[PDB]
């Protein structure tokens, strides 16, 4: 019911050959993305979701449409290549659902972070910082495992959602072979 | 595996540590994380020959793994085929790792760069030639792949120092520094390019520069003391001094190149000086004579004619040639590096212009403001 | 004091010492034309300063000034 613009942080790198998740860790991302992407569509048919990868630098690949098929036909040839830019790829998101189609909805970006983020702690909290004044929600997934852990990733959802504000989340996820859409439970429903 | 491994970790030091590590990884199948461990175990063994038995497991990896960067893979396949002793062989899995990758790209080049520095020690006509040309066009608007660029550039730099083209190994070596704009390479070798490039720039057939050599800030600076006569010399070509050259003939008469090419260098430094001689004389007469230019440049008034039509054909500079009344009238020299004091006086030269165009201006309004408002 | 309109055309640069061929910018003339409706237009709403004179007067501050 709840009207949102999420934008969706896909990776793109050099560490999604991985195999450990499932059948390699970029296939398990795509039926986790596919999942979230349906389920906001379910959640509001005028919900609007899109996509950016975290590639070596960056790139958007479709900009908010109500539509999922193209988000999905767009989501292969991702093939992996290059390092992870975590703080230019929100930048990016930002911007992105900042020019919104409906100034009404409400701004949410969902990443997934599948490798090491080369980010300081100081350059992180400044990003939470701003993001929280621009009132923007950030669901991050630690997929990948490369760190599973608070890698300097709890203290950015923390300073987002600060003073009991239960807006961003972070799902952290084992390396154990289960499909990240089975391990998904908490945005999609309880968000 | 378990066996395998467990065997071959008596090997070097400390192996059985960075054994267990690989085999963690693998179980937990890090496919990257493995490649980059297995990047970093060749350069431990000196000899590096348990690399030689490694192929199996690296072959066992790729094979249902094939989605690790081939760019890695054909790295770790260079430092097999290092080790690797035979050429038949060499060549052979060189062509099979090229097969195996093809669809990467940006490392069949480095594969082609491969096979052609191992058959450059064996024959050059028949591959080396027509591999250089081959590795042209996929670097098409793909910059920043360094990674491959310095290996090519390397090559390249190898085959024109062998059969003798000194300008275009001239133009390599360069590549090959710009190529690889960090430094972080051993003193010595840095050095020793330094003089190679040196030496290729005064016996190149049509490179008469001797300005951006001079202060190229990465290889002039690291021969100062050792070699210093290659620097005297160059700074001899870039001034145009045929008499400095033939004092330092001591320095350089032990190098054999530079010894048995002893009628270009002369040449070469004799139209520098023409274009120096140019250079110096201001704008306004420009019009040097036979008797100067001889007394310049070491060489007698008949052979004037021939230096400046050499200079005038090859396009060092540009004018006329009046032997009546014997004189050269020089419109153009080629553009050379300045310094700063340079920059100043051409900074005050243009406010001299600028002031001159105020005034002007500054007339035609006053004079014309009655039809202009 | 010129045309408001600066064309540029990316082209691949080579260079011989600067090395690494990067991607810059080259300048393309560039010039304002107009059909005939759009001057029909553009002469009707330039009643705001209009000065023809295209006599020694304007040979005399479109130029040389």
């Amino acid at each position: 019911m709840v009207l949102e613009s999420t934008m969706v942080c896909v990776d793109n790198s050099e560490y999604m050959r991985n195999g450990d998740f499932l059948p390699t860790r970029l296939q398990a991302q795509q039926d986790a993305v596919n999942i979230v992407c349906h389920s906001k569509t379910r959640s509001n048919p005028e919900n609007n979701v899109g996509l950016i990868t975290l590639a070596n630098d960056c790139e958007v690949l479709t900009t908010l449409t109500p539509d999922t098929g193209r988000i999905l036909s767009k989501l292969h040839t991702v093939q992996p290549k290059g390092k992870i830019t975590f703080c230019t790829g929100i930048r990016v998101a930002h911007l992105a659902l900042k020019h919104r189609q409906g100034k009404n909805h409400k701004m949410r970006i969902i990443a997934f972070v599948g490798s090491p983020v080369e980010d300081n702690e100081k350059d992180l909290v400044k990003l939470a910082k701003r993001l929280k004044k621009e009132k923007v929600n950030v669901d991050i997934i630690n997929f990948g495992e490369e760190e599973v852990n608070t890698e300097k990733l709890t203290a950015f959802v923390n300073t987002l959602n600060g003073k009991d504000g239960t807006g961003s989340h972070l799902v952290t996820v084992p390396p154990g072979p289960s499909l990240a859409d089975a391990l998904i439970s908490s945005p999609i429903l309880a968000g | 595996v378990p066996g395998f491994l467990q065997q071959s970790q008596n090997s070097g030091p400390g192996q059985p540590a960075v054994w267990h590590r690989l085999e963690e990884l693998y179980t937990k199948k890090l496919w990257h994380q493995l490649t980059l461990q297995v990047l970093d175990f060749v350069q431990d063994p000196c000899f590096a020959q348990g690399d030689g038995l490694i192929k199996l497991y690296e072959n066992f990896i790729s094979e249902f793994e094939h989605r690790v960067n081939p760019l890695s893979l054909v790295e770790i396949i260079l430092h097999v085929v290092r080790q690797m002793t035979d050429p038949n062989v060499a060549l052979t899995f060189l062509e099979k790792t090229r097969e195996k990758v093809k669809s990467s790209d940006e490392a069949v080049i480095l594969c082609k760069t491969a096979i052609g520095a191992l058959k450059l020690n064996i024959g050059d006509l028949q591959v080396t030639k027509e591999t250089i040309e081959d590795v042209e066009e996929m670097l098409n608007n793909l910059p920043g792949v360094t990674s491959v660029h310095s290996r090519f550039y390397d090559l390249s730099s190898k085959y024109y120092q062998t059969i003798g083209n000194h300008a275009s190994y001239y133009k390599d070596a360069l590549r090959f520094l710009g190529c690889v704009d960090i430094k972080d390479l051993p003193v010595s070798e840095q050095q020793e390019r330094a003089f190679t490039l040196g030496l290729a720039g005064l016996l190149g057939e049509g490179v008469f520069n001797f300005g951006e050599l001079l202060m190229h800030p990465v290889l002039e600076s690291l021969r100062n003391t050792d070699r210093q006569w290659l620097i005297d010399t160059l700074y001899a070509f870039n001034s145009g001094n045929v008499e400095r050259f033939q004092t330092l003939k001591t320095a350089w008469g032990q190098q054999p190149d530079l010894a048995a090419n002893e009628a270009q260098l002369l040449r070469k430094i004799q139209l520098l000086c023409l274009m120096e001689m140019t250079f110096t004389r201001p704008a306004n007469h420009r019009q040097l004579t036979f008797e100067e230019i001889a007394k310049s440049a070491k060489i007698t008034v008949n052979e004037v004619e021939l230096l400046v039509m050499k200079a005038l054909s090859v396009g060092l500079v540009k004018g006329s040639i009046d032997e009546v009344d014997k004189r050269v009238h020089m419109t153009w020299v080629q553009p050379r590096v300045l310094d700063l004091q340079q920059i100043k006086g051409m900074k005050d030269r243009l406010e001299f212009w600028c002031t001159d165009v105020k005034s002007m201006e500054m007339l035609v309004e006053h004079q014309a403001h009655d039809i202009l408002t | 004091l010129g045309l408001p309109t600066e064309a540029y055309i990316s082209v691949e640069e080579v260079h011989d010492d600067g090395t690494p061929t990067s991607k810059t910018f080259e300048h393309v003339t560039s010039e304002i034309g107009a059909e005939e409706a759009e001057e029909v237009g553009v002469e009707h709403l330039l009643r705001d300063i209009k000065d023809t004179t295209v006599g020694t007067l304007s040979q005399r501050i479109t130029n040389q000034v």
